[PDB]
RNA sequence: GUGGGAGAGGGUGGUGGAAUUCCCGGAGUAGCGGUGAAAUGCGCAGAUACCGGGAGGAACGCCGAUGGCGAAGGCAGCCACCUGGUCCACCCGUGACGCUGAGGCGCGAAAGCGUGGGGAGCAAACCGGAUUACCCGGGUAGUCCACGCCCUAAACGAUGCGCGCUAGGUCUCUGGGUCUCCUGGGGGCCGAAGCUAACGCGUUAAGCGCGCCGCCUGGGGAGUACGGCCGCAAGGC
């Protein structure tokens, strides 16, 4: 549709799930995947398996709009991080770089009650 | 090898001496520890504070993203 | 056993055709340690064979033992009061186990009236391809890697 | 299985304090294991038992051949209309009593709702928390005081029976048991122009207790919220009122105070 | 006094970025979220991932320390102003000007409260869900600010303050000198003599002495009753 030939991956990778977005260097969010789309309900949504189903998924359903080579960046500190990179680059695009952006808070607002007693 | 060990001579109150500052922080735009900078307290303190100071000018990044899985 | 790691005894091979897998075949028929009558019905099976089928009996034996010898099963598993069928790679010894114990248990299963022409028939029709110790190979193979989420549980 | 009593002194006690006779007519809410359902029956005229539990029913339906009077009634007592229970069962003893030893989150709303079924019965007789049964039976101006009282102030005048020991109970509470009566008084103890409007005033002056009458009044009211403006004529409507709470005050300065409401 | 030093000590203004939540757009397809496993819940009025612009409140990630400051309670972004305490050096000035302290006066975490603001996130009470026959989804006061109350704690080093004497070893923070080392002050860990019922303390004494103050006289009843004083109240002495 698109065609631009070079756009970029994002994989938030969560606790209870991870999701897989491939997006044109303009942030343009042209698809995207999901642990849940495979069809994983509940626990069995953030294992490392689904993450590699999700990458693989997502790079298909990419390469229809002929999407080659990109440049992932990734978020969340979820089990299947290093499972879904390596799906992904072992998918059959070309990936640039590999880097983390995980938001981290700067002592900002009070979290949940499980997440506290922060050291 | 400690951060100190790979300079020379340098002054810490200059919060403008940008090219030494960007050694001082890490893979990512956070300040080393003194176990990786090799200084004392007091100048781990001061080195900080400087540090601080440069990044509200801008010339220091507060974070950045680092080039790994 | 929580000490050793229990040894292997070590199988004499059958005098007919110097192969210990066929005593292990004799064995697994054995029941009620009649020796005599599992060796008769095995050789009774291997004329069916060397009638119908050309080749000598043994490569029958072994292409049908090769054929049915499984890779992936699963262990029931105890992680959070859940029972997760996880998937596991076999070794060498537990796939000939397997293998033959679940050839010899297909073959029973057969119609037929005389135990050598359920033996043969089992055999040649595994060797093929197909039967009921193939059938449970492949359910076992598929049932394992099917819920391959669980298998980060190493064990 | 909760915590079951399994003292027969205290059990023969309690059912003393219900009052249970030959005129005398038995409700049983969750009979449960059967002991107190045994000390009632046989002293009892007709005893209807309301349970929703699958098989705690049954069992002890076994045990209670020996009983003639076990009208047992496999339903859930909140779900289930009891009108009709009195019409039925209530021909042999026209008398009503409710004895109950279960665990308290179902006893207490159970409880609740009864009294707003609105079904004239003479009294009520069961088992709860002390603190629990210190903010039922409350004084003004007290720790224990809240809106708990004054919706029982209206059916009801109570006082603990006879204080639990923790022992009698198999796995042993760490607080104290303590059970109260609660015998229907004749009618409403104040009258009132809306009951439902005097439930939300006294929810209202009691939603946050610590603060002034006038500051529970300005905030917690939803029609207060309408009127926050005109609060200015709430606070004129007040009489002999000054910087009050809600503790503070009883129930005929309530019910006044609600009439008052009505007027604005 | 003079010449220097370190420090989240306090008060007043200013403003730096990363989150979180909303609003306004662009693209986006069926889930998102949650758990031990789930449900409630949100999403076809196009959710969640993601790009950009804007609003608002709260708190300061690495540095960070077993660190530092303060009489305690406590104090972490950065900048500037007004201030409190303290250490070392020169031995320069005074001549005992000192110690403690019944009442008094002042300060006093957190939670409450009155009068006005503010409300992002979290969250008493509360509305839901569910299972092990606590836990997840929402949410009020409250947590935030100004003024005025409240004066309570495992407010602990469970150790009142000041001064003098009694082996050392080791790790730190901060000074000075002639700089492998000497000499001060602060914070830890072993351990002489000694002390203790014991655990343990031990130059930061629970050792050896002196001065002053505050408390104790078996356990409940009981921090209760009465009386008094202080608070709007809860309550406090």
């Amino acid at each position: 549709k698109r065609q631009v030939a070079s756009g970029r991956a994002y994989i938030h990778a969560s606790y209870n799930n991870t999701i897989v977005t491939i997006t044109d260097p303009d942030g343009n969010p042209i698809t995207w995947s999901s642990g849940g789309v495979i069809g994983y309900k509940g626990s069995r949504k953030g294992t490392p398996y689904a993450a590699q189903l999700a990458a693989l998924d997502a790079a298909k359903k990419a390469m229809a709009y002929g999407m080659q080579s990109v440049d992932v960046i990734v978020r969340g500190t979820g089990a299947g991080r290093e499972q879904a990179i390596r799906a992904l680059q072992a998918s059959g695009l070309q990936v640039k770089s590999i880097v983390d952006d995980t938001p981290v808070p700067h002592n900002g607002c009070r979290p949940k009650k499980k997440f506290r007693k922060a050291s | 090898a400690k951060v100190k060990a790979t300079l020379g001579e340098f002054d810490l109150r200059d919060y403008r001496n940008v090219e030494v500052l960007k050694r001082f922080l890490s893979e990512t735009g956070k300040i080393l520890p003194r176990r990786r900078t090799g200084l004392s307290a007091k100048e781990q303190r001061i080195l900080a504070k400087t540090i601080k100071r440069a990044r509200i000018l801008g010339l220091l990044p507060f974070t950045e993203k680092l080039v790994r899985k | 056993a929580r000490r050793r790691r229990a040894e292997v005894r070590q199988l004499q091979p059958d005098l007919v055709y110097g192969d210990v897998l066929v005593t292990a075949f004799i064995n697994k028929i054995m029941r009620d340690g009649k020796k005599n009558l599992a060796a008769r019905i095995f050789y009774d099976a291997c004329k069916i064979i060397q009638e119908k089928t050309g080749q000598e009996p043994l490569k029958v034996f072994k292409q049908a033992v090769e054929n049915v010898k499984p890779r992936m099963e699963v262990r029931s598993r105890r992680v959070g009061g859940a029972n997760y069928q996880v998937p596991m790679e076999v070794s060498p010894r537990r796939q000939q186990s397997l293998a033959l114990r679940w050839l010899v248990q297909a073959a029973n299963q057969r119609p037929e009236r005389r135990a050598a022409v359920r033996i043969a028939h089992e055999l040649m029709d595994a060797a093929e391809g197909k039967g009921g110790a193939v059938k449970k190979k492949e359910d076992v193979e598929r049932m394992a890697e099917a819920n391959r989420a669980y298998a980060h549980y190493r064990w | 299985g909760q915590n079951f009593l399994i003292d027969t002194n205290i059990l023969n006690r309690i059912v003393d304090h219900a009052e249970v006779t030959e005129k005398t007519g038995v409700i049983e809410i969750g009979p449960g294991i059967g002991a107190l359902t045994e000390q009632l029956a046989k002293r009892a005229k007709k005893v209807v038992a309301f349970e929703i539990d699958q098989r705690l029913l049954p069992i002890l339906k076994d045990t209670l051949s020996p009983y003639e009077n076990v009208t047992v009634i496999h339903q859930d007592v909140l779900k289930a209309d009891v009108k009709s229970v009195i019409e039925e069962q209530f021909q042999d003893c026209d008398e009503i009593m409710v004895v109950a030893n279960l665990p308290y989150y179902v006893t207490t709303p159970i409880i609740m709702k009864l009294l707003e079924e609105h079904l004239p019965l003479k009294g009520i007789v069961v088992m709860l928390q002390k603190e629990v049964a210190e903010r039922m039976a409350a004084d003004p101006s007290s720790k224990e005081y809240g809106s708990l009282s004054i919706a029982v102030q209206f059916y009801t005048e109570a006082k603990t029976v006879m204080i639990v020991p923790k022992t009698v109970f198999v796995p042993q509470p760490n607080v104290d048991s303590a059970v109260i009566r609660l015998i229907l008084r004749d009618g409403p103890a104040v009258d009132v122009e809306n009951e439902s409007f005097f439930f939300q005033l006294i929810k209202a002056s009691f939603a946050q207790r610590r603060k002034t009458l006038l500051n529970n009044l300005v905030n917690n009211l939803p029609e207060g919220k309408a009127q926050k403006s005109t609060i200015e004529q709430v606070l004129e409507e007040t009489n002999i009122d000054g910087k009050r709470r809600g503790e503070s005050l009883s129930i005929e300065e309530f019910a006044a105070l609600s009439n008052g409401l009505y007027k604005a």
